[PDB]
RNA sequence: AGUGGAGCCUGCGGCUUAAUUUGACUCAACACGGGAAACCUCACCCGGCCCGGACACGGACAGGAUUGACAGAUUGAUAGCUCUUUCUCGAUUCCGUGGGUGGUGGUGCAUGGCCGUUGUUGGUGGAGCGAUUUGUCUGGUUAAUUCCGAUAACGAAC
């Protein structure tokens, strides 16, 4: 924080400055099996 | 030093492909009586996290979850 | 178990990977708890831009801002300083992928520019190379404002103009902490004996033209005391007609 | 006509209104002077090596590159050079060269055709209106 | 012992090709680019999607700007970078109009940062107004202004 300061003429918004210096499974199988038909189906060598 | 000519060669490129514009989208998520009585369309989402916000997309067979993509039948 | 040997499919996929759908255990990496233990599985050291520009598009994408901050701060930012240190200048999938990572742009300010001028070790290249990715987006006008105080405030390095002439630049209405902040920096330039470059007084130009409506009495002859006591002979006297040239309020 | 003979050029401006453009006199009469009108193509040397180098955009088919094979190319930079071979079904070709090219360099390629006048002579000539000042 | 004559292979010219990618042409051009290239390694060719800046002006956006996306139909490509399904994402905006206005530009010029130690021809002397010369040479010797010695030259650096 300075000395010199805005004086007069209005302050049209706060700002929030204490965020930037103050900072500092069944779907899972699902999506293992969806992989796995995924790198089965690359070669299907079965279907005619 | 030796400039260039700068030739121009008109090419139309003002066709591009953009998504329809949907307007007014709530209006379909709620159907209310005329006491005042809300009745929901869509599915609501029982996930982890986007409960009680996130809406169904409604496909021909089944349910599709916007956010976190559950898939039912 | 079962899902490490995935995990290190997928690690091999991404090593390689140039286009095209990447596997569905690659995109539900958010949503996982301990995401930190694939990921490391995943080797991001190893990977390719275009597997990085998806995963920062996939990273960004999907909200809580933290992990995006931990994911610019660890992964993205040393690939960045990486890459312009030895091939002297950006990729174009990492370019994109730095586009998309100011898609969020708390996470960025936090997590990209402001450790990259606090490590000290940021040269010239990389930041234009940031300035200009910063000048291309659009940007808020508080994460603005809060990332100018903070380059402001910090100790002076010379790639630290060239950020915040291009933040000057974007014309924004200031906060007027933030002035307050940038003329108390300018002022602590008045007593410094060292040689400063063409960009300082660029910086400052740019200050004058475009915030001069806003400059308090005292504060504009301590800025011409500023410019009598470290002078150009080219950008000096352009300055003095703009602040000599200027009505407040 | 037979010279010495005054020749003054005027030009039909507006509203009746003759406006002196050129000042001169008559040089000997013959059809047989020829008039040569001159055509430019550039082209732009994208792919440098050594003494020759790869042109684009002086054309745009393969066969125009081998009709127009013979015409010898000059440059703006003072080197003289000569089609060997087009590559791309576009107009791509390779150029031989006297010396190295600049990257900042145009090739050109100077055509040449004999033109005649139009034949629209009419002796009648409107009557000038008194000349002003705008 | 061969090579040059023969078959094969490789290199360079030339000839073909849409492309047959490329610097070097009597040693230092000639299996050099670690170059034994089926994808990359490719600099070449034929096609096809995508988008390509800031600033100013004019629109739309909170009566969502825009982001993300499961399944199926397409084109030469598992293109949510299009359609059916439009579900979420809360400004992080994208649509035209422009302009020596250009910037992750190309190139040249000037000057500086990171590391320590303190056979040629000068210096002085002699000759000539000067270009120049002497040193740097009769003889013997040595790969050699080297060595022995003579000596208007004496000392040296690389
Ligand atoms: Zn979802």
């Amino acid at each position: 924080s300075s000395v010199m300061r805005r004086n007069e003429q209005l302050t049209l918004h706060d700002e929030r400055f204490e965020k930037f210096y103050e900072q500092y499974s069944n779907r899972l199988q699902e999506v293992l099996n969806d992989y796995y038909k995924e790198k089965a189906e690359n070669c299907v060598k079965l279907n005619t | 030093a030796k400039k260039r000519k700068k030739k121009s060669y008109t090419t139309p490129k003002k066709n591009k492909h953009k998504r329809k514009k949907v307007k007014l989208a709530v209006l379909k998520y709620y159907k209310v009586d005329e006491n005042g009585k809300i009745s929901r369309l869509r599915r609501e989402c029982p996930s982890d996290e986007c409960g009680a916000g996130v809406f169904m997309a409604s496909h021909f067979d089944r349910h599709y979850c916007g956010k976190c993509c559950l898939t039912y039948c | 178990p079962r899902v490490l040997e995935v995990y290190r499919g997928v690690r091999e996929v991404l090593s390689k990977y140039r286009s095209g759908k990447l596997p569905k255990a690659f995109k539900i990496i958010p949503a996982l708890s301990n995401w930190e233990q694939i990921l490391y599985v995943t080797e991001p050291e190893a990977w390719t831009a275009a597997a990085m520009y998806q995963a920062t598009r996939i990273f960004a994408s999907n909200l809580k801002e933290r992990m995006a901050q931990r994911f610019y701060n660890l992964v993205l930012l040393p690939r960045v300083r990486d890459d312009v240190a030895e091939y002297k200048r950006l990729n174009f999938h990492l370019y994109m992928a730095l586009k998309k990572a100011l898609f969020k742009p708390g996470a960025w300010f936090k997590g990209i520019l402001i450790p990259l001028c606090e490590s000290g070790t940021c040269t010239l290249r990389e930041a234009i190379i940031v300035g200009s990715i910063i000048t291309k987006c659009s940007i808020p006008v508080l994460h603005s404002s809060a990332a100018m105080l903070k380059i402001a405030e910090m100790e002076y390095s010379g790639a630290n103009s060239i950020f915040l002439r291009l933040l000057l630049d974007k014309k924004y209405a200031l906060p007027y902490r933030v002035l307050d902040a940038l003329v108390f920096h300018f002022l602590g330039f008045r007593t410094e004996k060292r040689e400063l470059p063409v960009l300082w007084h660029q910086c400052l130009l740019t200050l004058v033209q475009r915030y001069k409506a806003d400059l308090a009495t005292d504060q504009k002859e301590a800025l011409l005391e500023l410019l009598r006591l470290q002078p150009h002979p080219q950008l000096s006297p352009e300055i003095r007609r703009e602040l000599q040239s200027a009505v407040p309020r | 006509t037979f010279p010495p003979a005054s020749v003054l050029l005027f030009k039909q401006k507006s509203n009746g209104m003759h406006s002196l453009i050129a000042t001169g006199h008559l040089m000997s009469v013959d059809p047989d002077r020829m008039v040569i009108k001159r055509v430019v193509l550039s082209g732009h040397p994208f792919k440098i090596f050594t003494k020759m180098a790869v042109v684009r955009y002086m054309f745009f088919n393969r066969e125009d590159v081998l009709w127009f094979k013979p015409v010898e190319l000059r440059t703006k930079w003072g080197r003289r050079g000569h089609i060997k071979e087009p590559l791309g079904t576009h107009g791509h070709m390779k150029c031989s060269f006297d010396g190295k090219l600049k990257s900042q360099d145009t090739v050109l390629m100077n055509l040449y055709k004999r033109v005649f006048p139009k034949w629209t002579y009419d002796p009648y000539v409107p009557e000038p209106v008194p000349w002003l000042k705008s």
